[PDB]
């Protein structure tokens, strides 16, 4: 995350972190249930074998409520496209159940229609992760969060060198230098509604980090609600 | 010409979470892990760590 605030104790309990063979964080995820993480399809291509860390807030210390889970099944969306990152979404089923505690809890899955009219029409959502704090910097050792404004699709497409499909949406700032960044991929975009936080997006891609006139691009979770539910059956 | 806000379009129909209009009236529902209260509007968590709540 570039800008934004550090995640305080218990503020982003649904954050997951994908770690490589070397125990390094490379991508984000969202906790959906005891057994299930949501992430980006393109994240799977980034590491040979990987595991899932939860309750982690500071890569250097042992959180205590922190835990590593192994992946039993990876369910990549069959329509994912390396050339466009369309359908950038996957679900992970863990070998063992997550233990919910301080700093570990699932985000809610909204219903599609209600999500589209109510959640997606709020001013802002929150994104988070352990990704770079500058475009050319190192991975963060602290979990960060950032409030990002919803962007209208017109402004979004006009600002974009690439095709923004119906499975994506824009969020962030035209000029203000705050955004997601490399390593935040696969992580949560959630929207607060009456004190409850719902999964609305998956960190996907951007042309740079926080660049002027550019935006962060997210997988629209509302488009895959049914699929996601299939996945957990 | 912009519609007058009513039903679910008026403060989420007074629901805590999901609001839909059925038979021409507001109907409220809850995410998994919650149960609709007796007032049919509020959602009560049925267990210790319900989804989408910060663990403060
Ligand atoms: O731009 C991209 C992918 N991509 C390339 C490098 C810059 C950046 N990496 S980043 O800065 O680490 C980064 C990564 C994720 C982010 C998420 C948010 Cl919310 C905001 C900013 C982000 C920045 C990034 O995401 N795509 C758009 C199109 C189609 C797909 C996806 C594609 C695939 C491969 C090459 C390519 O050129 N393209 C062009
Ligand atoms: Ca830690
Ligand atoms: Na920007």
């Amino acid at each position: 995350i570039v800008g934004g605030q550090e995640c305080k104790d218990g503020e982003c309990p649904w954050q997951a972190l994908l770690i490589n063979e070397e125990n390094e964080g490379f991508c984000g995820g969202t906790i959906l249930s005891e057994f299930y993480i949501l992430t980006a399809a393109h994240c799977l291509y980034q590491a040979k074998r990987f595991k899932v860390r939860v309750g982690d807030r500071n890569t250097e210390q042992e959180e205590g409520g922190e835990a590593v889970h192994e992946v039993e099944v990876v369910i990549k969306h069959n329509r994912f496209t390396k050339e466009t990152y369309d359908f950038d979404i996957a679900v992970l089923r863990l070998k063992t159940p997550i233990t919910f505690r301080m700093n570990v809890a699932p985000a809610c899955l909204p219903e599609r229609d209600w999500a589209e009219s109510t959640l997606m029409t709020q001013k802002t959502g929150i994104v988070s992760g352990f990704g770079r704090t500058h475009e050319k910097g190192r991975q963060s050792t602290r979990l960060k969060m950032l409030e990002v404004p919803y962007v209208d699709r017109n402004s979004c497409k006009l600002s974009s060198s690439f095709i923004i499909t119906q499975n994506m949406f824009c969020a962030g700032y035209d000029t203000k230098q705050e955004d997601a960044c490399q390593g935040d991929s696969g992580g949560p975009h959630v929207t607060r509604f009456k004190d409850t936080y719902f999964v609305t997006g998956i960190v996907s891609w951007g042309e740079g980090c926080a660049r002027k006139g550019k935006y962060g691009i997210y997988t629209k979770v509302t488009a895959f609600l049914k699929w996601i539910d299939r996945s957990m059956k | 010409e912009l519609f007058t806000r009513k039903l679910c379009s008026l403060d989420n129909g007074d629901c805590d979470q999901f609001c839909h209009e059925e038979q021409n009236s507001v109907v409220c529902s809850c995410a998994r892990g919650y149960t609709l209260a007796d007032n049919g509007k509020a959602c009560i968590p049925t267990g210790p760590y319900p989804c989408g709540k910060q663990t403060l």
